[PDB]
């Protein structure tokens, strides 16, 4: 079980726990008990910015960016209401959490295209 | 002494200072191609090689 000192500095803190391959099981929902998302954690890899279209009018195209931000892009400790719906369908009410995150990516070339990375009220 | 247009005829037999004359003129259009292709990429636009390409 590792601390924060295993952690500190080696950019574990911004990367979402995994589950090993074996986990391919089932998750009953018993559609009488309520229930939550104890912990919504989100780590972006990519980043795709859609080129603005030189006037062709043809499809603009997402492209590649270079992260400038550094490791401090992930949305985490999310939590929230999990609804069980009248047709058997799951409804994620996001509550609150570290549900936001300012990132900047850079184009080929070197336009910068800061966003508010997020969830908000998902 | 000699005239304006004669100057560099110095060079004629010192092949030292022909070499470094040579050198300097070396030096001097290397610099061009550099400092043309730092201008050039300092206003080039590679946002639309279609209609705005290299040779607009
Ligand atoms: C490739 C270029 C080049 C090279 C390697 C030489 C080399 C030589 N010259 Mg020649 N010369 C040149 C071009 C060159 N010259 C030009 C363009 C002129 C007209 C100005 C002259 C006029 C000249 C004279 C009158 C004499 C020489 C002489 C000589 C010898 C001694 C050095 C000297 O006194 O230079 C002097 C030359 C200069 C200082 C060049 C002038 C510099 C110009 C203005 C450009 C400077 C660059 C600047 C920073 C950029 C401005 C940007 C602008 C947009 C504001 C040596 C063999 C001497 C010699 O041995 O006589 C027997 C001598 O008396 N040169
Ligand atoms: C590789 C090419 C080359 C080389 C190495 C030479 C070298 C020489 N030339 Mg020749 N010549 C050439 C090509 C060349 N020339 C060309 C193309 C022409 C026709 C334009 C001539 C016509 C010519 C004449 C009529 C004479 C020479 C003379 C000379 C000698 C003295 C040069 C001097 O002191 O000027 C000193 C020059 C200055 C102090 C200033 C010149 C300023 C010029 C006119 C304007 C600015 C030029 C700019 C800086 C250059 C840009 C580069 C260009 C290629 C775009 C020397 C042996 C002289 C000679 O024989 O002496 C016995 C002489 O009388 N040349
Ligand atoms: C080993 C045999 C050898 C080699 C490899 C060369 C090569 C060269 N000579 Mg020639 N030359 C030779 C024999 C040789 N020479 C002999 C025996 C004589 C009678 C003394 C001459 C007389 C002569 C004259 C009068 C001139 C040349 C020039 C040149 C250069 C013209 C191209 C240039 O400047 O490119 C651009 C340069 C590069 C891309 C960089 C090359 C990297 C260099 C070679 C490394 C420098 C370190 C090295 C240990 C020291 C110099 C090496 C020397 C053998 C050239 C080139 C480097 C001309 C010159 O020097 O122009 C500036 C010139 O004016 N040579
Ligand atoms: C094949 C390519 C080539 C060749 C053969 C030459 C040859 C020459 N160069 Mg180099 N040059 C080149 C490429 C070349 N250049 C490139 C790509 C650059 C970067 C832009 C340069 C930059 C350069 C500089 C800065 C200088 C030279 C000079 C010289 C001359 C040195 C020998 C001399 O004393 O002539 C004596 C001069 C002449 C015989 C007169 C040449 C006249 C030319 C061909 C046209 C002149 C146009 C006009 C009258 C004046 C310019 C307009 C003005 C508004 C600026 C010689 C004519 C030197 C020189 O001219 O010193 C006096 C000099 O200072 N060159
Ligand atoms: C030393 C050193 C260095 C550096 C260097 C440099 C920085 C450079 C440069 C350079 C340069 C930057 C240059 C340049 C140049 C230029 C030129 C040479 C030009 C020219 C021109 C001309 C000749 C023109 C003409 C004309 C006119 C004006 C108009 C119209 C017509 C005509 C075109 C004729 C280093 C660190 C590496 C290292 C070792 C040492
Ligand atoms: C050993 C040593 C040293 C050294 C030095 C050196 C070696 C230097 C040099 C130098 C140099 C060698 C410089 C230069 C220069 C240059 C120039 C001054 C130029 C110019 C130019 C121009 C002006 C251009 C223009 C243009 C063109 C041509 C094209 C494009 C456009 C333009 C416009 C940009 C020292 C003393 C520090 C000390 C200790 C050691």
């Amino acid at each position: 079980t590792l601390t924060y000192d295993d952690i500190v500095g080696t950019g574990l803190a911004n990367k979402c726990p995994t589950l090993d391959d074996t986990a391919r099981g089932a998750y009953p929902i018993d559609s009488s008990q309520t229930y939550r998302i104890a912990r919504l954690c989100l780590q972006p890899t990519t980043f795709l910015v859609k080129e603005e279209p030189k006037n062709k009018r043809q499809e603009a195209e997402f492209v590649p960016t270079k992260l400038v931000t550094r490791e401090t892009t992930s949305l985490d400790q999310i939590q929230g209401e999990l609804k069980v719906n009248s047709d058997g369908s799951l409804t994620f009410v996001e509550e609150d959490g570290i549900d936001f995150q300012p990132v900047t990516v850079q184009m080929a070339g070197g336009e910068r295209i800061p966003l508010l990375f997020t969830v908000k009220n998902l | 002494g000699l005239p304006w247009y004669r100057v560099h005829t110095v060079l004629i037999n010192d092949p030292g200072r022909l070499i470094a004359a040579h050198l300097m003129h070396t030096a001097l259009v290397a610099g061009w191609a550099g400092s043309m292709a730092l201008y050039e990429l300092a206003t080039f636009d590679p946002s639309d090689p279609v209609l705005n390409p290299m040779w607009r």
